[PDB]
């Protein structure tokens, strides 16, 4: 039963109303690509059910920032579900080309990211060490079809929310904006380390003495070793 | 009279256990079809070693670090591993000379004294402990400046050791198959 | 003229300047420069010219942009910002500070506390500050002045004086470097008590009645009574002690002892073997005592020492693999680690593995293309060859996963897709300048197919023959590669095989280059050709 | 802002197009626009070496 | 160990594709065939598969040496004050103090060896 | 710029008739290698001396 308008039946059928939106509640999910036609037809397919005020996107001037703000328990699932399968299904099986339809032997990974001042009080774990700086990011690891949606309504029926700032998004966008180019620049650093951008010639006539000292106590080292080691 | 006072305590007795500057492993349970070749093959990927050593017929061995680090690295991944089908327990222990002193001094049992094992005379700035070298450069933090040669001398590391590495990686994976050496 | 117009028409600015500029990383010319620019404004007050204050923050903010590790200027410039009159703009500071640490910085804490307490003047706002600096910095080994501080406003605010107790109490825990201290605090705070019904203070009353068997409410005489109870007290906090003790006693002789430097002093430093040998045995033991806070704080502290060295970034990504299991953690620590390690090798070939478990292979697509532009695309001719083997074996796995098999039975073409196998043959174009040469012609040898092994004979090993390349020619480990393609094909019988071998390959080879080519050729005749070891000795005469 | 520009040696070695701004980013060192072709030939060894 | 988990890294990611390393992937024993060779480098007995009896935490700071060490069973230096502040603590429970002078070293060189 | 109390910029004011007092102009050029012999090793934790058979007798390893 890997279809997800009957996985998204059964999950309302007994989700105790999970039609219910949850208050101030902002999730979000930047995701790159590399083809731009495809993604924009799975887009146009997700809106015509997502509807355009739940969901909006921020193309990055490529980056899509998918923003969910005030989402429903169901919506969240749905839209995670269709945008991981879909990322996934690019790299997996491009031929198939279906995008309501999750083929069989797909595991679901990805990650999302949630504001900082939320509170928690076993398939998706938060991370530690988080580069963004006031956001908290989240992982999700081995997922079939239905263990997935299971575990997003059984972990977003506890999370709560409170008063989000009114545009976080854009700071979001600025942060991860600069830390993508941080690392881009620590990448170009990489062939100038060498007297390219570092003083290497006053470098060297202050760390010479002290290579060539270590050098002598390390050959003394090993010749005292050798004495003590050897009866002769 | 003040109530804080700086601790003060007493000397373990520099045995073989409590030497801080110990590297030697003191490997136990061997099954004899082991070599020296062998056993440094299967110690040698934890450092650098200065001397590996069998005793005819004591199915024992003996393993020189030249790194503390090394060493317990060495005992912490290398228990109860099985060389040769018999399963190993490690532990530290002294070197030749020391063995052989000990062992007389305990016939004679006179005064069973040992010496502290040689330090590296601190400060040393080019070494980094637990590294491994085979066979210009800017001398910068990130590289390993020194070295200590395979068996010994010292030898300043190059950037194309990397590439040694897995030349003789290859090298004795294509040979060894074949069978010259059981390394 | 005014003072800004006159600075910047001096000589001195330019060359100090383009010194600066020149070398972004010695941190000496930088400091010299700041030290000279905050110098020539000779008053630092409200009424300094505008356009001088701007061009002294811009400059103190590059600084901390190139060396995000000196917690000594985040001081400074929140300081100075400070005494300019505005504390929005300082509290901004001392926040990019902290995340500039990950929020666990014991000095950047302990001053912005020191701060704070004189500016917020809100009591709720600067304890849950407090509270929020003691999860990250509280556990630091060092961590006394913060503690120090905590108490210091308890007792100071407070009037009801039960979160003091609550506090001390968690602190008698902590194996802090001055626990002597707060026991002390404990042992007068103790014994200062006058009646029964302060115990509670201390612990429930049903915990005191059922573990101490001392009754708050026991009325009679409570003189002799409430010294019972003082010295039970003092029995519990002296075992507690004990057990502190030996906490701190032990770190100390072992591992605190050996190291001398805490501080982040220049990507040009050397730090020496003792203490990078002490610092790794110290996270071990960290490690294995198993708290997340303390283990976090102890790498974020041993970062600070050596973080250009890059084995200490590796083993805090192995830890968050191997122990917590959080691949996005390991990714985001070797990610971050690529700005600061100047080697880069281990880490960007570990970050790539990392990323393929992650299941996202876009984010690996575009550390393919941003590592391929940052050699103008001739990463072919890199000096340094694992960067280039790194990212070969990576955009191979990906473009055999992106294009279909071009040859039969699903075997996809590695290294025989016209965009790889053209930055192959351009380095094996330089044949003496590179050092990968041999590597490169064992990793294309392994095909084991007939249409495989018939294009890569017929475009590498017989156009190297053609040109007659001398250095090739004489290797003799290339001789034992094109034998070793030929002899393991699947599709040749062992009669064809061998007859081509012995009549084709061995002839094509001159005469001249016997006594190099003759190790390696005889070592592969000893292993797979005995019987035909007597017709090359007899051919190699 | 005025007789100051931020440059950024390490873009501008990589032959990438940003290496020169006005908002003070990361990895930015302040320079005079009126020495900029100085600061331009003082890594022109090192630029030649590196397109050769 | 190590140059079979070298060589077949590269032969993998060089003649395997996306499609087949994820068909190998299994979470059940978090068994990666790219990452896998990496963390398995020097470890000879790394398994991907309380924490006071084991021998790891009974001679963490010195190997060779086997020491019960002291500690509290409760111990509330995890929690925070904010919601330490709730309730009032409870007193510790403690745990191996006889034990802070008694030091036990398994002699073998000495035992198997001098001994014989 | 910041411990010596002197240089500071908030309370420094006050400092700035009556010690080879740090100056503000030092470099880091000076002293390239701390470890040179230049320092001495941190001081051993305090203990409150009422509870000084506390201690354990023998330490775990044979420091000279």
């Amino acid at each position: 039963s890997f279809d997800i308008w009957k996985n998204l039946d059964r999950i309302r059928s007994t989700k105790k109303n999970a039609g219910q939106f949850i208050k101030g509640s902002l999730l979000i999910l930047p995701m790159r690509t590399e083809d731009k036609q495809q993604f924009d037809e799975c887009m146009d397919e997700l809106h015509k059910y997502i509807s355009k005020d739940i969901l909006r996107c921020y193309p990055q001037k490529m980056l899509f920032y998918i923003v969910l703000k005030d989402f429903n328990i169901l919506d969240s699932c749905f839209v995670l579900s269709v945008l991981l399968a879909f990322q996934k299904r690019l790299w997996m099986a491009p031929s198939e080309k279906s995008y309501f339809r999750v083929p069989k032997n797909i595991n679901l990974t990805g990650s999302f990211y949630l504001p900082k001042n939320i509170e928690t009080g076993s398939s998706i774990v938060e991370v530690g060490f988080n580069v963004v700086p006031d956001f908290q990011q989240f992982q999700v690891k081995a997922c079939h079809v239905s263990k997935f949606m299971n575990e997003l309504s059984n972990f977003f029926s506890q999370v709560e929310f409170g008063k989000c700032e009114a545009n976080v998004i854009n700071y979001f966008k600025r942060e991860y904006n600069r830390t993508y180019s941080q690392i881009s620049l620590a990448l170009y650093e990489l062939p100038l380390i060498g007297d390219g951008l570092f003083d290497i010639k006053s470098y060297i006539s202050k760390t010479r003495p002290i290579i060539e000292t270590s050098k002598a106590q390390m050959i003394k080292h090993i010749s005292e070793m050798k004495a003590y080691n050897e009866i002769s | 009279m003040s109530q804080f006072i700086y601790p003060v305590q007493q000397q373990p007795s520099l045995n073989h256990f409590t030497d801080p500057n110990n590297t030697t492993v003191f490997i136990g349970g061997l099954s004899s079809l082991v070599t020296e070749d062998e056993l440094r093959a299967y110690f040698q990927p934890f450092g650098t070693i200065v001397y590996v050593k069998i005793p005819v017929g004591k199915c024992c061995g003996f393993v020189q670090y030249v790194d503390r680090l090394s060493a317990e690295a060495a005992i912490a991944g290398m228990q109860g591993f099985p060389i040769a089908n018999s399963r190993v327990r490690l532990s530290w222990g002294r070197s030749a000379k020391q063995t052989a002193l000990l062992q007389q001094a305990m016939l004679s049992n006179s005064l069973q004294v040992q010496q502290q094992q040689p330090g590296l005379q601190q400060p040393n700035y080019g070494y980094i402990p637990s590294s491994t070298c085979e066979a210009s450069s800017t001398m910068l933090p990130g590289c390993q400046i020194l070295n200590y040669s395979n068996p010994q001398q010292v030898i300043m590391q190059g950037s194309e050791a990397v590439v040694n590495s897995t030349n003789a990686m290859l090298n004795r994976l294509e040979q060894g198959s074949n069978g010259f050496m059981f390394a | 003229m005014d003072k800004y117009t006159a600075l910047i028409h001096d000589e001195n600015f330019s060359t100090l300047t383009l010194n600066v500029s020149r070398y972004p990383k010695s941190l000496a010319y930088w400091e010299k420069l700041l030290n000279y620019i905050v110098k020539a404004s000779a008053p630092i007050c409200k009424s300094t010219e505008p356009q001088l204050l701007k061009l002294i923050r811009c400059t103190y903010s590059s600084m901390l942009n190139e060396f995000p590790y000196l917690e000594n200027y985040y001081i400074d410039f929140a300081l100075l910002e400070y005494k300019l009159g505005n504390v929005s703009m300082s509290h901004k500071i001392f926040q990019r500070g902290l995340q500039a640490f990950n929020q666990r910085s014991l000095l950047l804490w302990t001053s912005y506390l020191k701060f704070c307490n004189n500016v917020i003047s809100h009591q709720k706002q600067l304890f849950k500050k407090y509270e929020t600096a003691e999860e990250y910095v509280g556990l630091h080994f060092f961590s006394g002045e913060f503690w120090d501080l905590y108490l210091e406003q308890i007792s100071s605010r407070c009037t009801s004086s039960k979160k003091y107790w609550n506090v001390l109490r968690k602190i008698l825990e902590i194996p802090l470097h001055s626990f002597s201290k707060f026991y002390a605090l404990w042992l007068q705070r103790i014994d200062d008590i006058m009646d029964l019904k302060q115990l509670s203070q201390l612990t429930s009353k049903d915990e005191l009645l059922k573990k101490l068997k001392i009754d708050i409410n026991y009325s009679g005489r409570k003189g002799p009574y409430l010294q019972d109870a003082k010295k039970k007290l003092k029995k519990i906090t002296k075992e507690m002690y004990m057990v502190v003790q030996y906490q701190v006693l032990e770190i100390y002789s072992i591992f605190e002892s050996k190291i001398y430097i805490n501080y982040y002093t220049s990507p040009e430093t050397l730090v020496s073997s003792d203490e990078i040998e002490t610092w790794i045995k110290y996270l071990d033991y960290t490690i294995t005592l198993q708290t997340d806070s303390l283990t976090h704080l102890n790498f974020q502290r041993a970062l600070l020492p050596l973080a250009h060295y890059d084995l200490v970034w590796i083993k805090y990504s192995k830890w968050l693999i191997n122990s917590k299991n959080d691949l996005l953690g390991a990714k985001n620590v070797l990610l971050m680690g690529l700005k600061f390690s100047l080697k880069k090798t281990e880490i960007i070939k570990l970050l790539y593995s990392v990323i393929c478990k992650l299941n996202e292979y876009v984010l690996l697509r575009n550390l393919l293309e941003k590592i391929e532009s940052s050699y103008s695309d001739n990463v072919e001719n890199v000096d340094d060859f694992e960067i280039f083997w790194d990212y070969l074996q990576f955009k191979t796995f990906c473009q055999n996963s992106l294009y279909s098999s071009r040859y039969s039975d699903s075997q996809s073409n590695g290294l025989l897709n016209k965009e790889l196998f053209d930055k192959v043959w351009k380095r094996l174009s330089c044949k003496e300048k590179k050092s990968g040469q041999e590597i490169l012609l064992n990793n294309l040898v392994q095909f084991y197919s007939k249409d495989t092994v018939e294009f890569v004979e017929k475009n590498i090993f017989q156009k190297i023959i053609e040109f007659g390349w001398e250095y090739y020619l004489q290797n003799g480990m290339f001789w034992n590669c094109y034998c070793r393609l030929i002899y393991f094909d699947t599709s040749r019988s062992y009669l064809d095989k061998r007859q081509y071998i012995v009549r084709k390959i061995w002839p094509q080879i001159d005469k001249k280059f016997a006594q190099s080519v003759l190790p390696s050729l005889t070592e592969f005749c000893e292993s797979y050709f005995p019987e035909e070891m007597d017709t090359l000795e007899e051919m190699f005469t | 802002m005025r007789d100051i520009v931020f440059v950024s040696p390490q873009l501008y070695l990589s032959s990438q197009e940003g290496w020169k701004s006005d908002s003070a980013k990361s990895g930015f060192i302040p320079i005079l626009k009126n020495d900029l072709q100085r600061f331009q030939d003082s890594l022109k060894h090192i630029v030649d070496a590196r397109n050769s | 160990m190590n140059d079979i988990l070298t060589d077949y890294k590269t032969f993998y990611l060089t003649h395997s594709n996306i499609v087949t390393y994820e068909s190998s992937i299994i979470d059940s024993n978090t068994f990666d065939p790219i990452l896998y060779p990496e963390l398995k480098m020097s470890n000879p007995k790394y398994d991907p598969v309380d924490w006071h009896k084991k021998t790891e935490w009974k001679e963490a700071g010195h190997i060779g040496i086997t020491t019960e060490r002291p500690q509290i069973s409760n111990s509330i230096i995890e929690c925070n004050s904010g919601t330490l502040i709730q309730k009032p603590i409870s007193l510790p429970n403690f745990r191996n103090l006889e034990k802070i002078n008694q030091v036990k070293i398994n002699d073998l060189y000495t035992e198997e060896f001098l001994k014989e | 710029k910041v411990f010596v109390d002197a240089n500071r910029f908030d309370i420094g004011d006050l400092v700035k008739r009556a010690q080879t007092s740090r100056s503000r102009d030092e470099t880091c050029e000076s002293n390239p290698f701390p470890r040179l012999n230049n320092p001495k090793k941190l001081e051993p934790p305090k203990i409150l001396s009422q509870w000084s058979n506390t201690i354990p007798k023998t330490s775990i390893f044979y420091s000279v």
